[PDB]
RNA sequence: CUUUCU
RNA sequence: GUGGGAGAGGGUGGUGGAAUUCCCGGAGUAGCGGUGAAAUGCGCAGAUACCGGGAGGAACGCCGAUGGCGAAGGCAGCCACCUGGUCCACCCGUGACGCUGAGGCGCGAAAGCGUGGGGAGCAAACCGGAUUAGAUACCCGGGUAGUCCACGCCCUAAACGAUGCGCGCUAGGUCUCUGGGUCUCCUGGGGGCCGAAGCUAACGCGUUAAGCGCGCCGCCUGGGGAGUACGGCCGCAAGGC
């Protein structure tokens, strides 16, 4: 399970200022602690469908935000990544 | 023939026949009776009036031994039944108490198709 | 980490010796389990609903504590090994729900 | 055709969630071990819900029973 | 029990 | 985002009691069983009925709903862990980042298939007993695959609301599940019933639209021949599209 502060020093970690929770990185920052969580749960186990199509949903939700990143700020794009991981 | 007045009588009523199993104390039986024990061939051992003639075989047989009190234990429910409890009553034997313990499954084994179909 | 109910009936014709001998274990086993202990209450002796073990009665134990999450099963599997450990049923510890009142 | 009391009526608070205290739990089980329905346990959707998963729970650890026998006939 | 056809 | 909420949503581990079967001991005797009535069958190598002990497989009474959860297929003993969705309040953050979706990928009841394991109960096939004009059936006694687990496959269905997804607009009444509030009521999400307008061949539908509208997908074009043939793709096969 995510902790409070587990998000909180994710969501700090990337506002584009204080109290930035909303912003696209801090989105595809949260949504990227989710995934690789959803990732290992389902390396187990194998067989828990219904919370693969939960993973399906966030990587869509992802990327959907990511790309809207690289159709705005592709700096802030092109950062976004290197300093998560994505694409890799 | 070693006297032990007071026991169980376990009436097994259903739709195919009754039988009683006059027990000692703590379960070991007595004496038993049943519609097939009396005269009743096949399809009537189930009949009610068999069900008393048993169940009245069953006491007698039992007083012989002794007995002349027991706590009733009803089981399935078949007809005849209730008429056996009345029969015991009837009895030389004193009717101590009556209890219907039919077991029931908290559901384990698929019924036959015969009882299926059911839910 | 998290609360926890260690609900544990044992043998009731133990010896005051035996008696304190499973529960120094049930002890050292929460210890083994940084499982830390608050209030507990220990009213031993009751009646049954259902013969448990062949036997009429039970011993009752109740440990409210906090332990990690990641352990709390392995506390269990521990625990039930002894033979006088007959029931071990721990419980993530709810507020009260509180009806008619 | 249920026209009496609850076993909530007859009765005051009580923690629902509590599945020792089998004095009051065992107010809830019909002449055998069974559940008693909402229809005269007097509880509500949500209530009746939660006492039935504590009684289940109380059963295990054999404070309560799951069933008993029938006197009278 | 089953119990066809016109 | 923050704070709250209900749930048989999913995966793994463990665990409880009822029942059936078998085994062991006790007590006990002549039948039990089954049916419209019977017979096959089981029982003096002692069955049936009864008490005690054990083993094992499968399923979880009451709660239970007229209820809840899930995209669907589906999902209910209890405990822990792991994990999906979802609703309400606060208006706090980003700033149209949206909708739909050919193809693709994933999931997908039952039966079925492969390898291994399991097998209490039930039961295609089958072995018999009845019924009958016959009875390759319905009824009765047996019974194998299978049903159960694991891993791999198959991918169908009255896979049904026989109703694609989203958004906006158009009387109310009543019952209910779940949240919020100034709580003999207001408000939000879900489930039902009755109904305004309107719609409909009719039946019916009616803020959970089958009403009034916009966006995107899918599909239909008389019946039989036929979901057949051929071809292609998929599959170990059955067979699927
Ligand atoms: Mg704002
Ligand atoms: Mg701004
Ligand atoms: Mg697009
Ligand atoms: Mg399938
Ligand atoms: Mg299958
Ligand atoms: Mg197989
Ligand atoms: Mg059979
Ligand atoms: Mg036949
Ligand atoms: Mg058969
Ligand atoms: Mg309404
Ligand atoms: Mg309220
Ligand atoms: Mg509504
Ligand atoms: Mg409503
Ligand atoms: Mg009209
Ligand atoms: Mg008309
Ligand atoms: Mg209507
Ligand atoms: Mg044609
Ligand atoms: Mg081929």
């Amino acid at each position: 399970p995510i902790t409070k502060e587990e998000k909180q020093k994710v969501i700090q970690e990337f506002a584009r200022f204080p109290g930035d929770t909303g912003s696209t990185e801090v989105q595809v920052a949260l949504l990227t602690l989710r995934i690789n969580r959803l990732s290992e749960h389902l390396k187990v186990h194998k067989k828990d469908h219904h919370s693969h199509r939960g993973l399906l949903m966030m990587v869509g939700q992802r990327r959907r935000l990511l790309r809207y990143l690289q159709r705005e700020d592709p700096e802030r794009y092109r950062a976004l990544i290197e300093k998560l991981g994505i694409r890799g | 023939k070693r006297q032990v007045a007071s026991g169980r009588a376990y009436i097994h009523a259903s739709y195919n026949n009754t039988i009683v199993t006059i027990t000692d104390p703590d379960g070991n039986p007595i004496t038993w009776s049943s519609g097939g024990v009396i005269g009743y061939k096949g399809s009537r051992k189930g009949t009610p009036y068999a069900a008393q003639l048993a169940a009245l075989d069953a006491a007698k047989k039992a007083m012989a031994y002794g007995m002349q009190s027991v706590d009733v234990i009803v089981r399935g429910t078949g007809a005849g039944r209730e008429q056996a409890i009345r029969a015991l009553q009837a009895s030389g034997l004193q009717v101590k108490s009556i209890v219907d313990d039919t077991p029931v499954p908290h559901n384990g084994c698929r019924p036959k198709k015969k009882f299926r179909k059911a839910s | 980490m998290r609360r926890y109910e260690v609900n544990i009936v044992l043998n009731p014709n133990l010896d005051q010796s035996q008696l304190a001998l499973e529960k120094e274990i049930i002890q050292r086993a929460l210890e083994n389990y940084g499982a830390r202990v608050e209030k507990v209450e220990e009213l031993g002796l009751r009646r049954l609903a259902y013969p448990i073990a062949k036997d009429p009665q039970g011993y009752f134990l109740w440990y409210q504590v906090e332990m990690p999450e990641d352990r709390v099963n392995d506390l269990a599997r521990e625990l039930r090994i002894r033979d006088n450990v007959r029931r071990v049923m721990v419980v993530k510890s709810q507020e009260p729900f509180l009806a008619n009142a | 055709p249920s026209r009496k009391a609850k076993v909530k009526a007859t009765l005051g608070e009580f923690d629902l969630r509590d599945y020792r205290n089998v004095e009051v739990l065992k107010r809830f089980l019909s002449e055998t071990g069974k559940i008693l329905p909402r229809r005269r346990t007097g509880l509500s959707g949500k209530e009746q819900r939660i006492l039935a998963k504590t009684i289940k729970r109380a059963r295990i650890l054999g404070l309560l029973p799951f069933t008993e026998k029938l006197v009278r006939k």
